[PDB]
């Protein structure tokens, strides 16, 4: 019946055979989950005297 | 367990049926009365008994 058994889970898609398998099996979101700087509450309260 | 889950081979799966009930309500009759005699409204202490 030429199904599309889940290729990620291991079941090869019905069209594929021998050693072919599916190749694009997931859409990569090209936007990373990045963190931000943890805030500072003591560094601002500091005058700088040169040396 | 009971979630409707389809596969690629869509077929006769996950059939659902609905039911329709009914609510009733009746009608009842009440009533009462009282009797008096002309000898009880003609010579009686009060004028407006009726």
């Amino acid at each position: 019946m030429l199904n599309y058994n889940a290729p990620i889970d291991g079941q090869k898609s019905s069209i594929d055979g021998a050693g072919s398998d599916q190749m694009n099996t997931f859409y990569w979101l090209k936007k990373a989950i990045i963190q931000a700087r943890k805030d500072q509450y003591f560094m601002p309260l500091a005058s700088v005297t040169n040396m | 367990s009971k979630l409707p889950l389809l596969t690629e081979n869509g077929g006769r799966v996950n059939r659902v049926g609905f039911t329709r009930l009914s609510r009733e309500g009746s009608i009842h009759k009440f009533g009462f009365f009282y009797e008096f005699t002309q000898e009880s409204l003609d010579f009686d202490s009060d004028d407006q008994l009726k």
